[PDB]
Protein backbone atom coordinates (compact mmCIF):
# COMPACT_ATOMS: atom_id res chain seq x y z
CA UNK A 1 0.00 0.00 0.00
CA UNK A 2 1.15 3.89 -0.46
CA UNK A 3 1.83 5.19 2.83
CA UNK A 4 1.32 8.76 3.01
CA UNK A 5 3.46 11.22 5.73
CA UNK A 6 1.89 14.03 6.36
CA UNK A 7 3.44 16.51 8.72
CA UNK A 8 3.20 18.82 10.90
CA UNK A 9 0.37 16.72 13.04
CA UNK A 10 -0.32 20.09 14.85
CA UNK A 11 -0.28 23.77 13.48
CA UNK A 12 -0.21 26.43 15.47
CA UNK A 13 -1.22 30.35 13.73
CA UNK A 14 -2.80 33.65 13.79
CA UNK A 15 -5.17 35.33 11.60
CA UNK A 16 -3.52 36.59 8.45
CA UNK A 17 -0.16 34.21 8.95
CA UNK A 18 0.54 31.64 6.37
CA UNK A 19 0.64 28.07 7.02
CA UNK A 20 2.27 25.08 4.89
CA UNK A 21 1.57 21.13 5.65
CA UNK A 22 3.40 18.24 3.49
CA UNK A 23 3.09 14.35 2.53
CA UNK A 24 5.41 12.35 1.20
CA UNK A 25 4.20 9.51 -0.96
CA UNK A 26 6.03 6.05 -0.19
CA UNK A 27 6.00 5.44 -4.11
CA UNK A 28 5.88 7.54 -7.24
CA UNK A 29 2.19 8.63 -7.42
CA UNK A 30 2.82 11.33 -10.23
CA UNK A 31 0.66 14.06 -8.89
CA UNK A 32 -2.74 11.78 -8.45
CA UNK A 33 -3.10 13.34 -4.91
CA UNK A 34 -6.06 15.94 -2.81
CA UNK A 35 -5.80 17.66 -0.04
CA UNK A 36 -9.07 17.68 1.95
CA UNK A 37 -10.60 19.76 4.71
CA UNK A 38 -12.72 18.54 7.78
CA UNK A 39 -14.27 21.45 9.80
CA UNK A 40 -15.20 21.14 13.62
CA UNK A 41 -18.88 19.45 12.70
CA UNK A 42 -17.36 17.03 11.13
CA UNK A 43 -18.13 17.97 7.38
CA UNK A 44 -15.52 16.95 4.73
CA UNK A 45 -14.66 19.16 1.65
CA UNK A 46 -12.00 18.78 -1.06
CA UNK A 47 -9.67 21.98 -2.02
CA UNK A 48 -7.34 20.59 -4.29
CA UNK A 49 -7.05 17.52 -6.50
CA UNK A 50 -4.11 16.70 -9.01
CA UNK A 51 -1.84 18.22 -6.53
CA UNK A 52 -1.90 21.83 -7.26
CA UNK A 53 -5.81 22.49 -9.08
CA UNK A 54 -8.35 23.85 -6.60
CA UNK A 55 -11.87 23.01 -7.11
CA UNK A 56 -14.53 25.25 -7.86
CA UNK A 57 -15.30 27.71 -4.92
CA UNK A 58 -12.00 27.36 -2.92
CA UNK A 59 -10.82 30.81 -1.98
CA UNK A 60 -7.59 31.99 -3.71
CA UNK A 61 -5.61 31.53 -0.36
CA UNK A 62 -5.45 27.91 -0.78
CA UNK A 63 -2.30 26.47 -3.07
CA UNK A 64 -0.22 22.57 -3.45
CA UNK A 65 2.51 22.20 -5.07
CA UNK A 66 5.19 19.49 -5.86
CA UNK A 67 8.35 19.41 -5.12
CA UNK A 68 9.57 15.43 -6.13
CA UNK A 69 7.58 13.45 -3.72
CA UNK A 70 6.64 15.83 -1.42
CA UNK A 71 3.07 17.48 -1.87
CA UNK A 72 2.06 20.68 0.15
CA UNK A 73 -0.95 22.22 0.69
CA UNK A 74 -0.32 26.24 1.72
CA UNK A 75 -3.06 28.72 3.19
CA UNK A 76 -1.87 32.29 3.22
CA UNK A 77 -3.88 34.77 4.68
CA UNK A 78 -5.68 32.66 7.22
CA UNK A 79 -8.80 33.04 8.21
CA UNK A 80 -11.26 31.99 10.94
CA UNK A 81 -12.84 29.07 8.84
CA UNK A 82 -9.30 27.84 8.29
CA UNK A 83 -9.21 26.34 12.04
CA UNK A 84 -9.69 22.54 10.74
CA UNK A 85 -8.07 19.62 10.01
CA UNK A 86 -6.55 18.82 6.35
CA UNK A 87 -5.87 15.50 5.01
CA UNK A 88 -3.97 14.52 1.97
CA UNK A 89 -5.49 11.84 -0.19
CA UNK A 90 -3.47 9.32 -3.01
CA UNK A 91 -6.10 8.12 -6.07
CA UNK A 92 -2.79 6.49 -8.31
CA UNK A 93 -4.02 2.84 -6.68
CA UNK A 94 -5.88 0.93 -4.06
CA UNK A 95 -6.64 0.51 -1.64
CA UNK A 96 -6.82 4.43 -1.18
CA UNK A 97 -5.20 5.93 1.46
CA UNK A 98 -4.89 9.34 3.40
CA UNK A 99 -2.23 11.22 5.44
CA UNK A 100 -2.49 11.34 8.90
CA UNK A 101 -4.20 14.55 9.31
CA UNK A 102 -2.91 18.00 10.51
CA UNK A 103 -4.67 20.27 13.24
CA UNK A 104 -4.58 23.75 12.30
CA UNK A 105 -5.60 25.65 15.49
CA UNK A 106 -4.98 29.41 17.02
CA UNK A 107 -1.78 30.70 18.17
CA UNK A 108 -1.32 31.84 21.58
CA UNK A 109 1.16 32.44 24.44
CA UNK A 110 2.45 29.50 26.87
CA UNK A 111 -0.26 28.91 29.90
CA UNK A 112 0.22 26.95 32.22
CA UNK A 113 -2.72 25.06 33.53
CA UNK A 114 -4.06 25.13 37.06
CA UNK A 115 -4.26 21.43 38.34
CA UNK A 116 -7.03 20.38 40.81
CA UNK A 117 -7.11 16.80 42.10
CA UNK A 118 -10.09 15.04 43.28
CA UNK A 119 -10.98 12.22 45.56
CA UNK A 120 -14.07 10.13 44.55
CA UNK A 121 -17.31 11.02 46.89
CA UNK A 122 -17.90 8.96 49.80
CA UNK A 123 -21.67 8.27 48.11
CA UNK A 124 -19.54 6.49 45.04
CA UNK A 125 -17.59 4.50 47.45
CA UNK A 126 -20.49 2.56 48.83
CA UNK A 127 -21.97 1.99 45.42
CA UNK A 128 -18.83 -0.39 44.91
CA UNK A 129 -16.34 2.03 42.72
CA UNK A 130 -14.15 4.64 43.07
CA UNK A 131 -13.35 7.63 40.58
CA UNK A 132 -10.58 9.73 41.25
CA UNK A 133 -10.47 12.64 38.55
CA UNK A 134 -7.33 14.98 38.09
CA UNK A 135 -8.04 18.45 36.33
CA UNK A 136 -5.76 20.55 34.11
CA UNK A 137 -7.62 23.67 33.70
CA UNK A 138 -7.08 26.07 30.82
CA UNK A 139 -3.61 25.71 29.41
CA UNK A 140 -1.75 26.53 26.10
CA UNK A 141 -0.54 24.41 23.87
CA UNK A 142 -2.88 21.34 23.95
CA UNK A 143 0.53 19.02 24.67
CA UNK A 144 0.54 17.88 27.97
CA UNK A 145 0.96 14.14 30.19
CA UNK A 146 -0.87 13.42 32.62
CA UNK A 147 0.77 10.01 35.17
CA UNK A 148 -1.23 8.50 37.69
CA UNK A 149 0.75 7.11 40.64
CA UNK A 150 -0.27 4.87 43.35
CA UNK A 151 2.09 4.65 46.34
CA UNK A 152 4.49 5.70 43.67
CA UNK A 153 3.42 2.85 41.23
CA UNK A 154 2.77 4.11 37.68
CA UNK A 155 -0.94 2.82 36.54
CA UNK A 156 -1.36 2.05 33.04
CA UNK A 157 -4.89 1.11 31.56
CA UNK A 158 -7.46 2.07 34.48
CA UNK A 159 -7.94 5.95 33.43
CA UNK A 160 -9.49 7.61 30.71
CA UNK A 161 -8.77 11.53 29.29
CA UNK A 162 -11.09 13.79 27.89
CA UNK A 163 -9.81 17.37 26.44
CA UNK A 164 -12.29 20.19 24.95
CA UNK A 165 -12.15 22.35 22.35
CA UNK A 166 -10.03 25.73 22.32
CA UNK A 167 -11.80 28.06 24.06
CA UNK A 168 -13.41 30.80 22.09
CA UNK A 169 -12.57 33.49 24.20
CA UNK A 170 -9.23 32.75 25.34
CA UNK A 171 -7.59 30.02 23.15
CA UNK A 172 -6.83 27.40 25.99
CA UNK A 173 -7.41 23.95 26.62
CA UNK A 174 -8.79 21.79 29.88
CA UNK A 175 -8.23 18.14 30.26
CA UNK A 176 -9.63 15.70 32.66
CA UNK A 177 -8.12 12.29 33.64
CA UNK A 178 -10.18 9.73 35.40
CA UNK A 179 -8.83 7.19 36.99
CA UNK A 180 -11.45 4.45 37.88
CA UNK A 181 -10.87 1.29 40.72
CA UNK A 182 -13.13 -1.12 43.11
CA UNK A 183 -13.65 -0.01 46.24
CA UNK A 184 -11.86 -3.05 47.08
CA UNK A 185 -8.38 -2.12 44.90
CA UNK A 186 -8.83 1.62 45.95
CA UNK A 187 -8.54 0.49 49.57
CA UNK A 188 -5.34 -1.11 49.41
CA UNK A 189 -3.30 1.77 48.81
CA UNK A 190 -2.96 5.27 50.03
CA UNK A 191 -1.50 8.05 48.22
CA UNK A 192 -3.03 8.68 44.92
CA UNK A 193 -0.82 11.37 42.79
CA UNK A 194 -1.32 12.98 39.54
CA UNK A 195 1.85 14.48 37.85
CA UNK A 196 1.33 16.66 35.42
CA UNK A 197 4.53 17.78 32.50
CA UNK A 198 3.46 20.87 30.66
CA UNK A 199 5.64 23.58 28.79
CA UNK A 200 4.68 26.33 30.69
CA UNK A 201 5.66 24.55 34.14
CA UNK A 202 9.18 24.51 34.68
CA UNK A 203 9.07 21.05 36.41
CA UNK A 204 6.28 18.42 36.40
CA UNK A 205 3.98 19.34 39.24
CA UNK A 206 2.02 16.45 41.49
CA UNK A 207 -0.93 16.98 42.75
CA UNK A 208 -1.95 14.35 45.27
CA UNK A 209 -4.18 13.14 48.43
CA UNK A 210 -3.74 10.37 51.14
CA UNK A 211 -6.90 8.05 51.46
CA UNK A 212 -7.52 7.36 54.69
CA UNK A 213 -7.38 10.96 55.59
CA UNK A 214 -10.65 11.51 53.61
CA UNK B 1 -24.64 22.10 -5.84
CA UNK B 2 -25.40 18.10 -5.30
CA UNK B 3 -25.37 16.58 -2.23
CA UNK B 4 -24.84 13.47 -0.65
CA UNK B 5 -27.29 12.81 1.95
CA UNK B 6 -26.66 10.14 4.41
CA UNK B 7 -28.90 8.27 7.43
CA UNK B 8 -29.69 9.14 10.60
CA UNK B 9 -27.16 7.55 14.06
CA UNK B 10 -27.21 4.33 15.18
CA UNK B 11 -26.94 2.46 18.57
CA UNK B 12 -26.85 -1.04 17.77
CA UNK B 13 -25.64 -3.68 20.11
CA UNK B 14 -22.51 -6.28 19.59
CA UNK B 15 -23.09 -8.96 17.26
CA UNK B 16 -25.63 -7.66 15.01
CA UNK B 17 -25.10 -6.16 11.94
CA UNK B 18 -26.45 -2.59 10.28
CA UNK B 19 -26.98 -1.34 7.17
CA UNK B 20 -26.31 2.27 6.71
CA UNK B 21 -27.27 4.94 3.77
CA UNK B 22 -26.33 7.84 1.65
CA UNK B 23 -28.69 8.95 -0.77
CA UNK B 24 -27.36 10.87 -4.09
CA UNK B 25 -28.81 14.31 -5.69
CA UNK B 26 -27.88 16.05 -8.31
CA UNK B 27 -26.70 13.33 -10.03
CA UNK B 28 -26.85 9.85 -11.52
CA UNK B 29 -24.70 7.58 -9.18
CA UNK B 30 -24.29 5.44 -12.36
CA UNK B 31 -21.61 7.39 -13.80
CA UNK B 32 -19.19 7.71 -10.83
CA UNK B 33 -17.74 5.58 -8.38
CA UNK B 34 -19.37 5.64 -4.46
CA UNK B 35 -17.06 5.11 -1.95
CA UNK B 36 -16.93 4.53 2.15
CA UNK B 37 -14.50 5.83 4.60
CA UNK B 38 -14.73 5.54 8.44
CA UNK B 39 -13.08 7.63 11.56
CA UNK B 40 -12.74 6.44 14.46
CA UNK B 41 -13.46 8.88 18.08
CA UNK B 42 -10.68 11.60 17.56
CA UNK B 43 -8.78 9.85 14.99
CA UNK B 44 -8.27 10.02 11.16
CA UNK B 45 -9.63 9.01 7.85
CA UNK B 46 -9.49 4.72 6.86
CA UNK B 47 -10.68 3.90 3.50
CA UNK B 48 -13.05 1.30 3.28
CA UNK B 49 -14.14 -0.11 -0.57
CA UNK B 50 -15.82 1.39 -3.18
CA UNK B 51 -18.87 0.15 -5.61
CA UNK B 52 -19.53 0.93 -9.23
CA UNK B 53 -23.05 1.38 -9.46
CA UNK B 54 -23.13 0.59 -13.24
CA UNK B 55 -22.46 -2.77 -12.57
CA UNK B 56 -22.22 -3.50 -8.95
CA UNK B 57 -18.52 -3.62 -9.38
CA UNK B 58 -17.24 -3.30 -5.66
CA UNK B 59 -13.42 -3.26 -4.50
CA UNK B 60 -12.54 -3.21 -0.53
CA UNK B 61 -9.58 -2.69 1.29
CA UNK B 62 -8.62 -5.97 2.95
CA UNK B 63 -8.61 -4.72 6.75
CA UNK B 64 -12.69 -5.00 5.97
CA UNK B 65 -12.69 -7.89 3.75
CA UNK B 66 -15.00 -9.87 6.38
CA UNK B 67 -16.77 -6.58 8.28
CA UNK B 68 -18.19 -4.76 4.99
CA UNK B 69 -20.54 -4.97 2.52
CA UNK B 70 -21.28 -2.24 -0.15
CA UNK B 71 -24.14 -2.11 -2.31
CA UNK B 72 -25.99 0.24 -4.79
CA UNK B 73 -29.43 0.81 -6.02
CA UNK B 74 -29.67 3.31 -8.62
CA UNK B 75 -33.64 3.33 -8.91
CA UNK B 76 -32.84 5.39 -5.58
CA UNK B 77 -30.28 6.56 -6.43
CA UNK B 78 -28.43 5.24 -3.14
CA UNK B 79 -25.62 3.68 -1.91
CA UNK B 80 -25.51 1.08 1.22
CA UNK B 81 -22.66 0.32 3.80
CA UNK B 82 -23.76 -3.15 5.59
CA UNK B 83 -21.34 -3.63 9.10
CA UNK B 84 -21.67 -7.52 10.19
CA UNK B 85 -20.68 -8.75 13.22
CA UNK B 86 -20.27 -5.58 15.64
CA UNK B 87 -17.98 -4.90 18.25
CA UNK B 88 -16.22 -1.83 20.16
CA UNK B 89 -14.27 -1.37 16.95
CA UNK B 90 -16.39 -0.56 14.91
CA UNK B 91 -18.05 2.46 16.62
CA UNK B 92 -17.22 5.15 14.71
CA UNK B 93 -18.45 7.96 11.86
CA UNK B 94 -18.98 6.47 8.32
CA UNK B 95 -18.46 9.03 5.11
CA UNK B 96 -19.83 8.49 2.19
CA UNK B 97 -18.12 10.19 -0.83
CA UNK B 98 -19.03 10.21 -4.58
CA UNK B 99 -17.96 12.34 -7.73
CA UNK B 100 -14.09 12.01 -6.96
CA UNK B 101 -14.11 12.73 -3.49
CA UNK B 102 -15.77 16.70 -4.38
CA UNK B 103 -18.58 15.53 -2.82
CA UNK B 104 -19.36 14.26 0.43
CA UNK B 105 -22.12 13.31 2.78
CA UNK B 106 -22.63 14.52 6.11
CA UNK B 107 -21.43 11.25 8.04
CA UNK B 108 -23.41 8.68 9.98
CA UNK B 109 -22.62 7.75 13.93
CA UNK B 110 -22.55 4.12 14.94
CA UNK B 111 -22.61 3.46 18.25
CA UNK B 112 -21.86 -0.63 19.46
CA UNK B 113 -23.16 -0.88 23.04
CA UNK B 114 -25.20 -3.76 24.78
CA UNK B 115 -26.40 -1.51 27.20
CA UNK B 116 -30.06 -0.62 27.37
CA UNK B 117 -31.36 3.16 27.98
CA UNK B 118 -30.05 3.94 31.48
CA UNK B 119 -29.69 7.24 33.40
CA UNK B 120 -26.85 8.56 35.14
CA UNK B 121 -25.38 8.74 38.82
CA UNK B 122 -24.08 11.92 39.93
CA UNK B 123 -21.48 12.37 42.18
CA UNK B 124 -20.00 15.93 43.64
CA UNK B 125 -16.76 16.64 43.29
CA UNK B 126 -16.00 19.06 46.34
CA UNK B 127 -13.93 21.99 46.41
CA UNK B 128 -11.21 21.95 48.46
CA UNK B 129 -9.09 23.88 51.17
CA UNK B 130 -6.12 22.23 49.70
CA UNK B 131 -7.13 23.11 46.39
CA UNK B 132 -7.88 26.51 46.71
CA UNK B 133 -5.53 29.03 44.91
CA UNK B 134 -5.23 33.17 44.72
CA UNK B 135 -9.50 33.14 45.76
CA UNK B 136 -10.55 30.81 43.74
CA UNK B 137 -11.89 26.86 44.21
CA UNK B 138 -12.73 24.57 41.91
CA UNK B 139 -15.48 22.36 42.03
CA UNK B 140 -18.02 19.91 39.79
CA UNK B 141 -19.92 17.15 39.11
CA UNK B 142 -19.28 14.00 37.84
CA UNK B 143 -22.05 12.31 35.49
CA UNK B 144 -21.32 8.33 35.38
CA UNK B 145 -22.55 5.28 33.50
CA UNK B 146 -25.48 6.76 31.45
CA UNK B 147 -26.39 5.67 27.86
CA UNK B 148 -27.31 7.10 25.16
CA UNK B 149 -25.93 10.33 25.19
CA UNK B 150 -26.48 13.43 25.26
CA UNK B 151 -26.89 14.85 28.69
CA UNK B 152 -27.56 18.40 29.81
CA UNK B 153 -25.48 20.05 32.63
CA UNK B 154 -26.27 23.56 34.31
CA UNK B 155 -24.93 25.12 37.16
CA UNK B 156 -27.22 26.73 39.58
CA UNK B 157 -30.25 26.49 37.32
CA UNK B 158 -28.37 27.95 34.14
CA UNK B 159 -27.30 31.15 36.06
CA UNK B 160 -23.82 30.24 36.22
CA UNK B 161 -22.02 29.84 33.21
CA UNK B 162 -18.61 31.19 32.99
CA UNK B 163 -15.55 29.53 33.93
CA UNK B 164 -17.46 26.17 33.37
CA UNK B 165 -15.90 23.43 31.40
CA UNK B 166 -18.28 20.02 30.96
CA UNK B 167 -15.91 17.48 29.02
CA UNK B 168 -17.00 15.39 26.22
CA UNK B 169 -18.06 12.22 27.38
CA UNK B 170 -15.57 8.86 27.19
CA UNK B 171 -17.81 5.98 26.30
CA UNK B 172 -16.24 3.21 28.86
CA UNK B 173 -16.26 -0.78 28.40
CA UNK B 174 -19.13 -1.27 30.08
CA UNK B 175 -21.19 0.32 27.24
CA UNK B 176 -21.74 3.24 29.38
CA UNK B 177 -21.05 6.88 29.32
CA UNK B 178 -19.22 8.99 31.88
CA UNK B 179 -18.27 13.13 31.88
CA UNK B 180 -16.91 15.29 34.09
CA UNK B 181 -18.56 19.01 34.49
CA UNK B 182 -16.44 21.54 36.59
CA UNK B 183 -16.19 25.18 37.34
CA UNK B 184 -14.27 27.27 39.09
CA UNK B 185 -15.54 29.99 41.21
CA UNK B 186 -14.67 32.81 44.07
CA UNK B 187 -13.79 31.06 47.05
CA UNK B 188 -15.28 33.30 49.26
CA UNK B 189 -18.62 32.64 48.02
CA UNK B 190 -18.73 29.08 49.63
CA UNK B 191 -19.46 30.99 52.45
CA UNK B 192 -23.08 32.28 51.12
CA UNK B 193 -24.46 29.98 48.45
CA UNK B 194 -24.37 26.29 48.06
CA UNK B 195 -23.61 25.11 44.63
CA UNK B 196 -25.90 23.08 42.74
CA UNK B 197 -25.09 21.17 39.32
CA UNK B 198 -28.34 20.26 37.21
CA UNK B 199 -28.16 16.95 34.98
CA UNK B 200 -30.83 16.12 32.25
CA UNK B 201 -31.03 12.94 30.68
CA UNK B 202 -33.70 12.76 28.36
CA UNK B 203 -33.65 9.34 26.99
CA UNK B 204 -34.23 7.74 30.35
CA UNK B 205 -36.20 11.02 31.32
CA UNK B 206 -33.75 11.64 34.94
CA UNK B 207 -33.64 15.11 35.97
CA UNK B 208 -31.02 15.52 38.63
CA UNK B 209 -29.94 18.47 41.50
CA UNK B 210 -27.05 17.55 42.77
CA UNK B 211 -25.62 20.03 46.01
CA UNK B 212 -21.68 20.06 45.88
CA UNK B 213 -20.51 21.48 49.42
CA UNK B 214 -16.58 21.86 50.67
CA UNK B 215 -15.27 18.90 51.53
CA UNK B 216 -11.11 19.37 52.44
CA UNK B 217 -9.18 16.42 51.86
Amino acid sequence: DIQMTQSPSSLSASLGERVSLTCRASQEISGYLSWLQQKPDGTIKRLIYAASTLDSGVPKRFSGSRSGSDYSLTISSLESEDFADYYCLQYASYPRTFGGGTKVEIKRTVAAPSVFIFPPSDEQLKSGTASVVCLLNNFYPREAKVQWKVDNALQSGNSQESVTEQDSKDSTYSLSSTLTLSKADYEKHKVYACEVTHQGLSSPVTKSFNRGEC
Amino acid sequence: QVQLQQSGAELVKPGASVKLSCTASGFNIKDTYMHWVKQRPEQGLEWIGRIDPANGNTKYDPKFQGKATITADTSSNTAYLQLSSLTSEDTAVYYCASYYGIYWGQGTTLTVSSASTKGPSVFPLAPSSKSTSGGTAALGCLVKDYFPEPVTVSWNSGALTSGVHTFPAVLQSSGLYSLSSVVTVPSSSLGTQTYICNVNHKPSNTKVDKKVEPKSC
